[PDB]
């Protein structure tokens, strides 16, 4: 859980 | 979100949109596995509402989204609508979500987890950007 | 409401510091964040407040309530998941 396949960019 | 920015499409895979039968977005939610969504008790979800997963642009017709039906609404019995305390409702999907690159689960913390003041976290959603 | 999904980074506050804004309305199953130039608003309710812990994003709060005007200088209030996770576990196990 909690690890997206498409990384967020902040 | 006032003063936020547009997200990278698909980068918050657990984020779902609660929409009424009219197609109107009224609340957000998070997938905790393929059959359960966590949302706020004050959202007042009923089984006539739909959970939309895999969506980024609610104005787009070409996204492969998942419109999931709700089997049951579990409003925390401790929820106090007068104080808005214990504001949580679980939704059991009658149709399980299909996890993909754009649809997956967020982790839940242990009851003893510590998240210190000053820590920078992130919040996401389709709420008002200007009030 | 916006068509595309929005995001915003924001700091968590202590319940003591948050009570300076909201007084006694701040209960134990609540956690405050914001007052940093951003604000959750109408339509965001039920959504996540996630923090990265040991490399994974974990659900720390659920968008709950705040300023009627979505003031970016007042703390937003979220349901503290750490105080509700045991109920989530019981509910999932029984159904
Ligand atoms: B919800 O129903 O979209 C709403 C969210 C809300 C409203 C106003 C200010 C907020 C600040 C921080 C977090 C959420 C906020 N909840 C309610 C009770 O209207």
């Amino acid at each position: 859980c909690g690890v997206p396949a498409i990384q967020p960019v902040l | 979100i006032v003063n936020g920015e547009e997200a990278v499409p698909g980068s918050w895979p657990w984020q779902v949109s609660l929409q009424d039968k009219t197609g109107f977005h009224f609340c957000g939610g998070s997938l905790i596995n393929e059959n359960w969504v966590v949302t706020a008790a004050h959202c007042g979800v009923t089984t006539s509402d739909v959970v939309v997963a895999g969506e980024f642009d609610q104005g787009s017709s070409s996204e492969k989204i998942q419109k999931l039906k709700i089997a049951k609404v579990f409003k925390n019995s401790k929820y106090n609508s007068l104080t808005i305390n214990n504001d949580i409702t679980l939704l059991k999907l009658s149709t399980a979500a299909s996890f993909s690159q754009t649809v997956s689960a967020v982790c839940l913390p242990s009851a003893s987890d510590d998240f210190a003041a000053g820590t920078t976290c992130v919040t996401t959603g389709w709420g008002l950007t200007r009030y | 409401t916006p068509d595309r999904l929005q995001q915003a980074s924001l700091p968590l506050l202590s319940n003591t510091n948050c009570k300076k804004y909201w007084g006694t309305k701040i209960k134990d199953a609540m956690i405050c964040a914001g007052a940093s130039g951003v604000s959750s608003c109408m339509g965001d309710s039920g959504g996540p407040l996630v923090c990265k812990k040991n490399g994974a994003w974990t659900l720390v709060g659920i968008v709950s309530w705040g300023s009627s005007t979505c003031s970016t200088s007042t703390p937003g209030v979220y349901a503290r998941v750490t105080a509700l996770v045991n109920w989530v576990q019981q509910t999932l196990a029984a159904n």
